[PDB]
């Protein structure tokens, strides 16, 4: 939480609808990821925002 | 007294690069790396030399 | 007269000290036995005993 301060970025050559299946899978499997993304419409300050941190319970963001 | 603390003093005598073992000094890990136990494997690999000079001690 | 000494030993503390203060420069590889390491810290120059500390580090 303290060394690894910086989130890996995945980018993949697909279609924006082949992306929630993904997303989905991800919450399944309880993993905190961000998309970018809600539903066909790309955001900018939601893709670049550093994910907040709480070094007391091993919490970040994303 | 409002928590526990259990703090231990440890020395660097040497370093892993991968799958072998370096010897060496004034080597530093970042603070809150974690900290484990040493494998008995990780162990008996050193303290072991070639087949031709192996003297058994105990 | 032309001939000078580049002494060679591994116990300081063994070879007689009326020589090894005569060295003027020095070469210190690493030392392991501390009777020695006080010795090459005495003989050295003073601006070399902050430095000279990593005589047991040394690889």
């Amino acid at each position: 939480i303290k060394l690894h301060t910086e989130t890996p970025c995945f980018i993949l050559k697909t279609d924006v609808n082949n992306l929630s299946e993904y997303h989905k899978r991800f919450v399944s499997r309880n993993i905190q990821i961000i998309t970018g993304y809600i539903g066909d419409t790309f955001y900018f300050k939601e893709f670049n925002k550093e994910p907040k941190r709480i070094i007391k319970d091993n919490w970040v963001e994303f | 007294k409002d928590e526990d603390i259990f703090i231990l003093t440890v020395q660097p005598v040497g370093i892993f690069k991968g799958e072998e073992f370096f010897q060496g000094n004034s080597m530093l890990p970042s603070p809150t790396e974690p900290v484990f136990l040493v494998e008995d494997d990780i162990l008996n690999k050193i303290f072991s030399n070639e087949k031709t000079k192996i003297f058994h001690l105990g | 007269y032309g001939l000078s000494l580049m002494v060679v030993s591994q116990r300081p503390s063994e070879v007689s000290d009326t020589i090894l203060s005569q060295c003027n420069n020095f070469i210190n590889l690493r030392l392991t036995n501390i009777n020695d390491q006080n010795y090459i810290k005495n003989l050295l120059p003073d601006n070399s005993r902050s430095i000279s500390e990593i005589l047991p580090t040394l690889g």
